């Protein structure tokens, strides 16, 4: 076509969806990870994960307000991840890499799993 | 804004 | 912080969500332009839109699933904006720049007035 | 992947 774009515009968009998630702005679903709750956008985890888009693409789990994860999974990885998935940063460090790296590869979040493997390759 |  | 950074996140995070927009997957709102209907997000809506953005976030028209635009909104100046507003492409042209300024004014989307704008002034 |  002969569109125009704006360099700034997907960045603008995902730091308003923050600004909505930290205001607990239209969240419809609450991510149960062992004892933690975490309130999200159904959309923005479909669009960060292929375990998210599986599960909100199902005729009846599309509809649950509430989503058990698997109970192996640690909570201060999945809000690593969240946050990465409203941000575009990830907080990866010695301490965290390795429950990073697993609940990356539990919510198919390819473009993470790469970078945990490549930065335990290093050390 | 840029020609994409 | 000491985050990383995955530069193209955002740009995917879009795609995904516009994806879901052209498969009517988790739409939440129809927007109706005089005999036209436009289905989306809210979500999306608020963080492109100064007007969508005080419309959901009053505490009786975040509930509504139809929304009616003012009778004068040209409803082909909201198609080309709420592509922009999924895609970060505008489909600028001779033939509807008038009606995507308007709508872009309406709409309370500033970027995209400011190059409207300076498309008009420099013709 | 970058440093922002
Ligand atoms: C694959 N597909 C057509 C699609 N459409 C819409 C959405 Cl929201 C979506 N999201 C999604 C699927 C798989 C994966 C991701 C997002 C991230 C990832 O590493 N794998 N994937
Ligand atoms: C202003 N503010 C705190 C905020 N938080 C969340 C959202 Cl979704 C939001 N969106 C919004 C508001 C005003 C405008 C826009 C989006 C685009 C624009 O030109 N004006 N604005
Ligand atoms: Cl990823
Ligand atoms: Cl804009």
């Amino acid at each position: 076509d002969s569109c125009i774009q704006f360099t700034r515009h997907a960045s603008d968009v995902l730091l308003n969806l923050n600004r909505l998630r930290s205001r607990d702005i239209l969240t419809d679903v609450v991510i149960v990870v062992s004892r933690e709750q975490f309130r999200a956008h159904k959309t923005v985890l479909m669009a960060c994960s292929g375990l998210f888009y599986s599960i909100f693409t199902d005729q009846l789990k599309c509809n649950l307000s509430v989503i058990n994860l698997d109970p192996e999974i640690n909570p201060e990885g999945f809000c690593i991840l969240l946050d990465f998935m409203y941000t575009s940063r990830l907080n990866l460090r010695e301490g965290n890499i390795m429950a990073v790296m697993a609940t990356a590869m539990y919510l198919q979040m390819e473009h993470v799993v790469d970078t945990c493997r490549k930065f335990i390759k290093a050390s | 804004w840029v020609i994409p």
